[PDB]
């Protein structure tokens, strides 16, 4: 089946329409009587095709960036690793035992980021920046990406200052 | 005689489905043989290696950057063959026949297939004439007859090529002294080497005379 | 203007699929992604088979959306060559990464070429 | 149970359906009836979004998908081969195969009408006797009693003769290639002499 | 000097020691330079280090 | 084009033709 | 209907002994992939399975 031969099927070549009009008057009433069994269709949101091993396959999410924090509707974050033609493979920052097939995935619009600033100083956080020490949220803080590229050659100078460790073997 | 018997033969075509890494998957080419030389419209050749129900897998004899999706593949009708004969003596060819030494075409030569069935039982006789390599560690302890295959196996930079170059240079020294019937004509196949490594051997075989 | 400006089909790490609805770029050709945060050059590696080329990103693909306009440049990655490149630092795609200004180009050569022939070789020790 | 034999053999799982859909349409002489039945569903997917949602969306239930197609393919436009194909393709969720089961159906149909679509491209435009002559020359290249449907094109890089483009094979009877093979034979032979 | 997949600190080291010994000259003396540096160091993505 | 979503099919069954065959051939008269 | 969660326990209704499965992954197409806690010999495709 050549794509040259599948391109000619965009042009109409039916030469009789005796069941185009038959179902196009009957398609909508047959779709309407099954609305209890339709999940709402998904374009810019996502729906979990299959979850397992801590990797979910997500249908939809038409406008996610590669490497972006997505949020499952159970509040678990993910990261869109590979955008494919049919699905998005996301990597679940958490346990995948709370993600189901058919769950909603929400794009957040930002590549994977953590709270940085003076207000994270003193705190005990998890691998994604949420605090685990129990003393409330991270305040006086701002969001920045976790996969920043390192500075180049011209942005550096040689190390001069001596960074004391306090260990006699190391500092000597 | 050629013009009075000249039918311009039907050339079976094929479209390149995909191409990359020196493999072109080809739609069509339905009468192509296994191992048959095919020709792309870029001029670069190919060989149909695995014939499948939906496509042909064609290994590309050269750079695959000139092949595109939807390019035309023509089958040459012929299995892969090289020019053989005494006109190849003295010359430096590539992996299929074509000379790379800058001395024009191979005069006095004849094409024949590269995949020939080996001679069977009744086509042989016992290996009795000696092949002198000129290396006395070989010619004393592990001697080699004519028609014998001998593996030169070793580690990375041992004397493996140097044993084989000495077997070739020595045949030049014996060919001047033997009659014309028992002269040994050498072929050195250099696979995967540097191009300047083999330029050092053409320079060595020239200034020895081998 | 739409043809020979294809769109990003799928993004898997350093590897981008771009679908061109007509007249695919050649293998080793350079493609520019429009609208990225930085300059993202994609070198074509394979023709996948369904008007899709398979590309290698020369920078990060974090931020590629699956419809993004990708512009074919019709030629491989060409870097500035010459005596004007002496003393400069270049990256993979020939850009100055030493903040000394643009690079004085006597020529711009594609980074893909064949090896010299067997006749061109030198046997001098 | 042996069916009619297909004209040409095809590859699998989308052209294997078309090879069988052709065989149960040549049993009732419905080869041209189910063909535009196929073409109307190509058109129905261009119109209706809830009909193509029954072939792309993986989250429609298979109970729904086999009961929308069965509940619209009734009392008009059935043909009982189309009506049973698209309720079989909706059982397994294979309604997206409708485009390429149609394409390979035509390739069985066009080889059943015994036409080989052609392209003869010559140097100058043809007059009446050249057409009848190269049509008689070109019908010795069709591998049946096939009805060649010659197309005419112009290329003056050929210096007379013709080249026939069958889209599967090409026979180049042109005189530019006759000159090229002549010169290749001459330069081949004077170096053997 | 084609730096492929090495430390960016080492590229800065070589660049600064070449400016010191006058192998690389900056500004209007740039034409009297003797070395040109191409860098694809180990912070680059795999496509950049494969072509540098 | 609005028919590009059906360009290539996807199948959940290697033996799809074994299900189509038991529903197409009994449908002839 | 709706799928059980991963790690959820399922009871195979109708068997020789109590056959508990534990959901390992959601395979898509409304299938879960489970790992049995007893022998699966004697199990028929179409046997009713109750999610706990
Ligand atoms: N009989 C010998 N006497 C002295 N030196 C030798 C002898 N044979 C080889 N050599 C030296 O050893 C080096 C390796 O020889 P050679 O090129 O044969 O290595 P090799 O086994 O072919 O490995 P490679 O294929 O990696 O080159 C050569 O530079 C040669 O000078
Ligand atoms: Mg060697």
């Amino acid at each position: 089946a050549d794509a040259k031969a599948l391109d000619e099927l965009r042009k109409p070549k039916f030469s009789s329409k005796y069941l185009i009009q038959h179902v196009s008057q009957k398609l909508i009433p047959a779709v309407k009587e099954w609305e209890k069994s339709y999940q709402p269709p998904v374009i810019h949101l996502g729906r979990v095709l299959s979850v397992g091993d801590g990797i979910a396959r997500v249908y939809g999410l038409k406008s996610v960036q590669a490497g972006e924090l997505v949020c499952f509707d159970s509040g678990v974050k993910g990261m869109a690793l590979n955008l494919q033609a049919d699905h998005v493979g996301v990597v679940v920052f958490g346990n995948d035992s709370v993600i189901h097939q058919g769950d909603l995935v929400y794009r957040t619009g930002q590549i994977v980021n953590v709270p940085i600033g003076p207000g994270t100083l003193g705190r005990v956080t998890d691998g994604l920046g949420q605090p685990i020490d129990g003393k409330g949220p991270l305040t006086n803080v701002r969001s920045s990406l976790v996969e920043v590229k390192a500075p180049g050659i011209i942005a550096r100078q040689s190390v001069r200052e001596p960074l004391f460790t306090g260990v006699k073997a190391v500092d000597a | 005689e050629w013009e009075k018997s000249y039918q311009p033969p039907v050339i079976h075509l094929g479209r390149v489905l995909s191409v990359g890494d020196g493999i072109a998957r080809v739609y069509g080419l339905k009468s192509v043989q296994a191992g048959e030389l095919v020709c792309f419209d870029s001029g670069v050749k190919g060989m149909a290696l695995n014939l499948q129900a939906d496509h042909v897998g064609v290994v590309v004899f050269g750079n695959d950057s000139v092949i595109h999706q939807g390019d035309l593949v023509y089958r040459t009708g012929q299995i892969v063959n090289v020019p053989i004969g005494p006109g190849t003596l003295g010359r430096v060819t590539d992996g299929l026949g074509q000379p790379i030494d800058g001395k024009g075409p191979l005069t006095n030569v004849r094409s024949s297939l590269v995949e020939v069935k080996a001679p069977g039982i009744i086509a042989r006789q016992s290996v009795r004439e000696p092949l002198f390599t000129g290396v006395k560690a070989v010619d004393a302890l592990v001697p080699i007859g004519r028609g014998q295959r001998e593996l030169i196996i070793g580690d990375r930079q041992t004397g493996k090529t140097a044993v084989a170059i000495d077997a070739i240079i020595h045949q030049k020294n014996c060919n001047e002294q033997v009659p014309k019937a028992q002269r040994v004509y050498c072929v050195y196949v250099a696979v995967g080497q540097k191009r300047s490594t083999v330029a050092q051997l053409v320079k060595l075989f020239t200034q020895t005379g081998a | 203007p739409a043809i020979d400006a294809g769109y990003v089909s799928q993004v898997i790490g350093p590897v981008v699929d771009v679908r061109f609805d007509g007249e695919l770029p050649s293998i080793l050709s350079s493609l520019e992604v429009e609208g990225h945060s930085v300059r993202l050059v994609l070198e074509v590696a394979q023709h996948m088979g369904d008007n899709t080329v398979r590309c290698i990103a020369m920078d990060s693909t974090d931020g590629l959306v699956r419809g993004q306009k990708v512009v074919d440049t019709g030629s491989p990655i060409k870097v500035p060559v010459g005596r004007g490149t002496l003393g400069r630092i270049m990256n993979v795609i020939g850009e100055p990464v030493d903040e000394q200004g643009p690079i004085d180009a006597a020529d711009i050569w594609s980074i893909h070429r064949e090896a010299p022939e067997f006749t061109e070789q030198s046997t001098e020790q | 149970l042996k069916l009619p034999t297909a004209p040409l053999q095809l590859s699998g799982t989308s052209a294997q359906i078309a090879t069988l859909l052709w065989q149960v349409a040549a049993k009732e002489n419905q080869l041209d009836k189910v063909q535009d039945e196929l073409y109307q569903f190509i058109e129905l997917f261009k119109q209706h979004s809830e009909l193509r949602r029954l072939a792309t969306d993986p989250f429609v239930p298979t109970l729904v998908r086999t009961k929308i197609i069965s509940s619209v393919l009734k009392d008009s436009g059935a043909s009982e081969i189309t009506k049973k194909l698209f309720e079989a393709l909706a059982d397994e969720g294979a309604l997206s195969a409708l485009l390429e089961v149609t394409v390979n159906y035509e390739e069985l149909m066009l080889a059943h009408k015994k036409e080989v679509y052609c392209t003869v491209i010559t140097a100058e435009p043809l007059d009446k006797l050249e057409r009848v002559e190269l049509t008689k020359k070109a019908e010795k290249f069709v591998d049946a009693g096939f009805k060649l449907v010659m197309q005419e094109k112009i290329d003056k890089k050929l210096l007379g003769g013709f080249v026939i483009e069958f889209s599967d094979r090409r026979v180049d009877m042109s005189t530019a290639k006759k000159v090229e093979e002549f010169n290749n034979f001459v330069n081949k032979l004077v170096l053997s002499i | 000097f084609a730096g492929v997949g090495e430390r960016t600190r080492e590229g800065n080291d070589l660049y600064r020691e070449m400016i010191e010994s006058g192998v690389i000259k900056l500004g209007a003396e740039r034409g009297n330079s003797k070395c040109t540096l191409v860098y694809g160091q180990m912070n680059e993505p795999p496509g950049a280090r494969a072509r540098v």
